């Protein structure tokens, strides 16, 4: 958005050495219990895994291609939910314009409290009246009372939370099949052999599951001097 | 006298003796004289870019000598300023309310001397040193101290 | 039928869309810059540009460019010695494009080649190739 | 440019209110609905209607607008941009380069002059007794 | 293939959309001949009044072939 500021580093990829050093056990964790660097380094791990082994992608169908990769699948449910978070964060630094509001179709006031304050200008043109602000609270149907525009309030809440990327993406995703390290040490060994390592977030990995400085060259690329 | 070589040539690599022709023409050789830090953004600078720069930079560090030497002169001129009359005072020249002490409040010294009137400060040091009390400056002739710029 | 799903971008502020899942797949495989490497394609006119800047480097495209080849740039320092096997690589890339190509739709079976000539595969990972960053010569000569 | 312009020079986050023009206007265009049809009767609104990002075009801006950050190369402009760029810098350095090389020698030559005749060349000489080099500037007198 | 080197391409068009912008009828994007003429006019003015330093203090005394009244009297 053009209220956001440059994009990090961070904003791309993140730093191999953030990678948990537990991978026996960050495989084996459930969405809803990782942590944002877990689940980064879940999808991270098994949507490589399964990207490259070529000989496999083919017979894949789309729903498990997805899944290995943590991207989820749309429905109208969370697609729902989805527009209005991005159309929250849009409205923090733009305008709000649309068209005139009706009882068929009130202007819609996302909100993560259960109140927003709201201006009317009326509708185009000569129509368009003097800014008349009013608090916009949950579980009523406003009607202006200058040009009758309904307004109506629409709350981003979820069972105690507001409605967020993480809490969609766990209320609606479902854990496939448990992560095979079968298939990690599989592609590790089609990547990286004899001093190349054309998998290095699977050269780390394997090692972690090894148990930390087993394979070539990671303890020297562990050891840190500040 | 070296004969492998052409006059011209002769003359560019004397000009070139800092390396500074050979940075101009060779890419290689400009981005190989950069810290690695900064070596690391250099591939993505354009021709036109970089001998700019080196234009700009090669401009400005030609003028430093000649605004150099404008400035010894400046400084020759300064130390050895031609003896000037003696102002007449003239019907608003030399008013005074009060004696000048806002650069020595408590001190106030040379109350009668004005701040940067230093043959009145001379005089004025002198009748304090000759009541004990010591001051520091005009003592030394110009012509027995270094960086005085008044030497024959 | 083909699945929508969800993409997200950055890290602390993420923005969401909708994507095709295919496309996702190729974008995260694209990223590998291990295994995908991009690889240049000259003309006479560019190798002869090359000269101004790396007299070395005009030489060795032109043997590129003579060939016809796709090359990366850190195998072109070493096009002297990597000549035979690059030329056994195109001709198989050529054979496995072709086979695939013209393969029936919904036939998807792995195309017939000789991987060990090609690189970045499982059967042949590269060559650790030395830095040629070195001078040779001496300055008073 | 040197100062900071929200609308033009907005170097701090490199918003663009439009996409590139390579793009074609199936993949990116600028987001203009101005000229929609009128919308059937029968149609009915599912959306909020509110401008952002439902609309197609508003989401391509802003994910271009963040995806557009890391790219492979330069994109090179051209040579006005680039004169453009450094206008002020060129430009001082050529009037260093007259200061000292137009101003400097009539200068010289004006005091020179000045110490045998007692008054710079481009003035009138005096007649009235008064000694010194009086007014330089002539044409302010 | 055939390429650009992109240093010597053109400048790129602005966007048409609702909002586009123009520069072309506005005619400030470079100095006109008539900037020039008034740069000629202030080297005439600043010769001319060093030059003819009695042109301020005209004389009075005319003749005018045809009169006063006709067009070549004025001038
Ligand atoms: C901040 C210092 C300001 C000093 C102002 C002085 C003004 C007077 C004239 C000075 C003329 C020299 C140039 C001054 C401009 C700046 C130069 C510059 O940018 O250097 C960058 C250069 C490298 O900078 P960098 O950041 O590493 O690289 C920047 C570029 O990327 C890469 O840079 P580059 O390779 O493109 O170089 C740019 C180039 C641009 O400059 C030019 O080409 C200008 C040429 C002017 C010619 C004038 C004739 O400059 C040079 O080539 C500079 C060469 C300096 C070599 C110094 C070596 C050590 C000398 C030690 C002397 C010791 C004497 C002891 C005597 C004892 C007696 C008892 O800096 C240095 O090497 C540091 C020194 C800078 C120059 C100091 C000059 C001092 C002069 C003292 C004279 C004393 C005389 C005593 C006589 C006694 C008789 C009895
Ligand atoms: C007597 C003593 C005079 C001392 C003058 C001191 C000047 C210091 C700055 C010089 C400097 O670096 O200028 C070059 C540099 C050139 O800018 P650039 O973006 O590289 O220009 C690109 C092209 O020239 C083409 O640029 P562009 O034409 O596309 O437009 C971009 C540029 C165009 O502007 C400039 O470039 C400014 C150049 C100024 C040169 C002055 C000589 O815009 C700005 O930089 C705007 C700066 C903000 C201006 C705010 C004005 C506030 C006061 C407004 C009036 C309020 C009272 C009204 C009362 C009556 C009501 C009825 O100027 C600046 O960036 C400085 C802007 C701020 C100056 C503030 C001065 C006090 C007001
Ligand atoms: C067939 C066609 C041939 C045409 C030939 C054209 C020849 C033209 C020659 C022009 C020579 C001009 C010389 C000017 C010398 C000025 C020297 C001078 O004043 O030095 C000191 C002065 C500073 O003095 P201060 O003591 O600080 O006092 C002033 C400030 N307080 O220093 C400067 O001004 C520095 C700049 C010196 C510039 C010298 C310019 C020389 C120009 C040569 C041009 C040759 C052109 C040849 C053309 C050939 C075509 C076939
Ligand atoms: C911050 C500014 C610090 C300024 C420190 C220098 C002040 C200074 O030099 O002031 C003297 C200067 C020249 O005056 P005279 O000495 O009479 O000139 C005779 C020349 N022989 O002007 C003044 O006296 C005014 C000083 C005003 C207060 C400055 C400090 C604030
Ligand atoms: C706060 C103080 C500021 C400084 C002093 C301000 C002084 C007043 C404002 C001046 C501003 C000028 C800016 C430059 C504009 C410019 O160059 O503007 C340039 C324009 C031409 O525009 P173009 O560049 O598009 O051609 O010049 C003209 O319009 C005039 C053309 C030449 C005319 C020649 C003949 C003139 C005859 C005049 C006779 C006068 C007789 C008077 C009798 C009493
Ligand atoms: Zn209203």
């Amino acid at each position: 958005y053009r209220h956001w500021h440059r994009m990090s580093e961070d904003d791309w990829a993140l730093p191999l050495d953030s990678m948990p050093e537990d991978v026996k056990t960050l495989m084996a964790t459930p969405q809803t219990e990782r942590g944002f660097v877990e689940d980064y380094w879940y999808n991270r791990i098994r949507g490589e895994a399964t990207l490259l082994d070529p000989e496999a992608l083919p017979s894949k169908s789309y729903i498990a291609l997805a899944r290995d990769m943590g991207l989820q699948i749309v429905d109208e449910p969370s697609s729902h939910m989805m527009g209005l978070i991005e159309l929250y964060e849009y409205l923090r630094g733009a305008s709000f314009v649309g068209p005139f509001g009706t009882i068929e179709n009130p202007v819609l006031v996302p909100a993560v409290g259960q109140e927003r304050v709201v201006a009317c200008t009326g509708g185009v043109g000569d129509e368009e009246h003097f800014t008349l602000w009013f608090r916009c609270r949950e579980g009523f149907m406003y009607r202006c009372g200058e040009c009758d525009q309904i307004f109506m309030l629409v709350r981003l809440y979820y069972e105690d939370r507001y409605w967020t990327q993480t809490l969609v993406r766990d209320t609606f995703m479902s854990d496939g099949d448990m992560f095979d390290l079968k298939t990690l040490e599989r592609v590790h060994k089609m990547w990286n052999k004899d001093e190349m390592v054309r998998w290095e977030v699977g050269y780390w990995a394997q090692d972690y599951v090894l148990g930390k400085g087993v394979l070539p060259g990671m303890v020297e690329e562990h050891t840190r001097v500040n | 006298i070296s004969t492998s070589e052409t006059l011209n040539q002769k003359i560019l690599r004397w000009l070139d003796v800092t390396g500074m022709l050979t940075r101009w023409h060779s890419r290689r050789e400009f981005i190989l004289d950069m810290d690695p830090y900064f070596r690391k953004n250099s591939g993505m600078w354009t021709e036109w870019e970089r001998k700019t720069l080196l234009f700009l930079f090669y401009c400005c560090t030609l003028a430093t000598p000649y605004s150099a030497y404008l400035d010894l002169q400046e400084l020759k001129h300064q130390g050895t300023k031609p003896p000037r009359p003696v102002s007449l005072e003239s019907r608003f020249m030399n008013q005074r309310r009060y004696d000048f002490t806002w650069m020595h409040p408590q001190d106030k010294f040379c109350s009668e001397c004005r701040p940067v009137e230093l043959e009145c400060k001379k005089m004025c040091f002198d009748r304090y040193r000759s009541m004990d009390y010591r001051m520091y400056g005009f003592q030394r002739p110009r012509i027995q101290t270094y960086y005085s710029f008044s030497t024959c | 039928q083909v699945p929508d799903v969800f993409a997200t971008f950055g890290w602390e502020r993420r923005l969401t869309v909708i994507h095709h899942p295919g496309v996702m797949a190729i974008s995260k495989l694209l990223d590998q810059r291990t295994v995908v490497k991009p690889r240049a394609t000259f003309n006479q006119e560019l190798v002869e540009e090359i000269g101004d800047y790396d007299e070395d480097l005009q030489r060795k495209a032109q043997v590129a460019l003579d060939n016809g080849l796709a090359i990366e740039w850190r195998v072109l320092d070493f096009i002297d010695d990597e000549l035979p096997r690059l030329l056994a690589e195109k001709r198989e890339i050529e054979k496995a494009r072709e086979q695939v190509m013209s393969k029936a739709p919904g036939d998807y079976t792995q195309p017939v080649f000789d991987s060990s000539v090609v690189v970045p595969t499982p059967a042949n990972l590269g060559r650790n190739y030395p830095t040629l960053n070195l001078p040779s010569g001496d300055p008073t000569e | 440019k040197h100062f900071f312009t929200d609308g033009a020079n907005d170097y701090v986050t490199g918003w663009e209110n439009t996409p590139p023009l390579k793009f074609p206007a199936s993949v990116m265009k600028p987001c203009d609905y101005s000229m929609t049809k009128p919308i059937p009767k029968h149609w009915k609104l599912r959306g909020s209607g509110i401008h952002g990002p439902e609309n197609t075009d508003l989401m391509k801006l802003v994910l271009w607008n963040r995806l557009k950050q890391k790219r492979p190369q330069r994109e090179v402009p051209n040579i006005n941009y680039l004169k453009d760029s450094i206008r002020l810098e060129l430009s001082v350095n050529w009037w260093l380069m007259s200061c000292i090389f137009l101003w400097g020698p009539w200068l010289h030559w004006g005091q020179e002059y000045q110490k045998v005749h007692e008054q710079p060349p481009w003035a009138m000489k005096r007649i009235d007794g008064l000694r010194g080099e009086g007014y330089f500037t002539w044409f302010l007198e | 293939y055939k390429t650009e080197n992109p240093l010597y391409k053109d400048d790129e068009p602005f966007a048409k959309t609702c909002h586009t912008f123009d520069y072309t009828r506005e005619g400030t994007e470079k100095n006109g001949l008539g900037y020039y003429c008034l740069m000629g006019l202030w080297a005439s003015i600043f010769i001319w009044d060093s030059l003819y330093t009695g042109a301020t203090m005209p004389t009075g005394v005319h003749r005018y072939v045809w009169g006063p009244y006709f067009p070549t009297a004025w001038f």
